[PDB]
């Protein structure tokens, strides 16, 4: 009786001032193609300018 | 007239006092607990109080329908009052203590010349003993007669957080108040206390006698503590907010010491310089008469 796939959001702490970001940021990340070193450098430059 | 009820004018119930604990009102007794006390390494000594010079301003009768009761409640608790210490209103009041005067204090708090039918008031004898003592505040401002400030506050503190072994003794360690909060809570309670008809609580603090008094002080020990706290807010210097768990908390920095200004210009109600001149000479009368 097999597994599945979920997320934890680091709710197992209950200590404030940490874990500010939530679940949703991860979902956005696993949607774009895998960025190489030179691509990341380019992407940083573009948003900056 | 309503004559006077024996056991207080505050046992009537038509006019009482309820702090608005957010969406639901409550009683002063019920509110005091939400606050805890932090003993710091500072100490105050209970200093004795000087007598008040007897020389209340003479009688004038300019025609104004003066709201003397409304003015009083405004300065002590009111949010940013203006021209509180001006001379004209009190002088008119002092006419009140005079035996045989066509000038009756309205129940609602407005003073009149002669009288009216449609409006019921307090019997002339109840007000006579009242204005005998609170007319004096009027001239609290004069260079010669003016009252202290940096020292009456050694009493404010014992009452707000006075432990019973502490008001039994003389000295109390400097405390630090902290209680639950709703963000706009300090201003919110100050907006609310302004309508208590604080006249009623005072016009009977001079009429009640030896036994009726012993019972009065032992019941309203809260209605007094309340206006004391809200007043002691403007005075203490630093307001620090603590963000714990999912809660939010307000700390009032030092219950017993006149910082001399500010409190929080935004987080609370502030006292001008013509306020320390007033609230001081006020406490110099209620406290003395109170104990």
């Amino acid at each position: 009786r097999y597994h599945e796939s979920v997320l934890e959001i680091a709710d197992i702490f209950d200590q404030a001032d940490f874990i500010q970001t939530s679940d949703a940021v991860r979902q956005l990340r696993a949607l774009m193609p895998t960025l190489s070193t030179s691509q990341i450098r380019h992407a940083i430059e573009r948003i900056a300018q | 007239m309503l004559q006077q009820p024996t056991g207080g004018y505050t046992t009537l119930e038509q006019f009482a006092f309820t702090i608005r604990n957010d969406g639901t009102n409550a009683t002063p007794t019920q509110f005091l607990q939400l606050l805890s006390y932090e003993a710091t390494e500072n100490e105050l000594v209970k200093k004795t109080i000087p007598t008040p010079e007897t020389h209340l301003p003479s009688a004038r009768n300019v025609p104004g329908n003066v709201y003397i009761e409304d003015a009083i409640t405004q300065a002590l608790f009111g949010i940013s009052a203006q021209n509180v210490n001006a001379h004209g209103y009190f002088s008119r009041l002092s006419a009140l203590a005079l035996p045989n005067t066509s000038a009756r204090l309205g129940l609602d708090g407005v003073i009149y010349n002669s009288e009216t039918i449609n409006i019921p008031f307090y019997d002339p004898a109840a007000v006579a003993n009242f204005a005998a003592t609170y007319a004096k505040l009027g001239n609290a401002s004069t260079p010669r007669y003016r009252a202290d400030m940096i020292d009456i506050y050694a009493h404010v503190g014992l009452e707000l957080a006075g432990t019973d072994a502490e008001r039994a003794a003389g000295v109390m360690p400097v405390k630090r108040a902290k209680f639950d909060s709703w963000e706009g809570s300090l201003i919110s309670l100050s907006r609310d206390v302004v309508n208590w008809k604080i006249l009623a609580f005072l016009i009977d603090l001079c009429s009640l006698e030896g036994e009726a008094l012993r019972a009065f002080k032992t019941r309203n020990r809260d209605v007094f503590r309340m206006m004391l706290f809200i007043m002691s807010t403007a005075v203490a210097a630093n307001v620090v907010n603590r963000k714990v768990t999912k809660r939010v908390d307000r700390v009032l920095e030092y219950i017993g010491v006149n910082s001399m200004r500010t409190a929080g210009r935004t987080a609370t109600i502030t006292y001008d310089l013509s306020r320390h001149e007033f609230a001081a000479k006020f406490l110099q009368l209620t406290f003395t008469r109170w104990n």
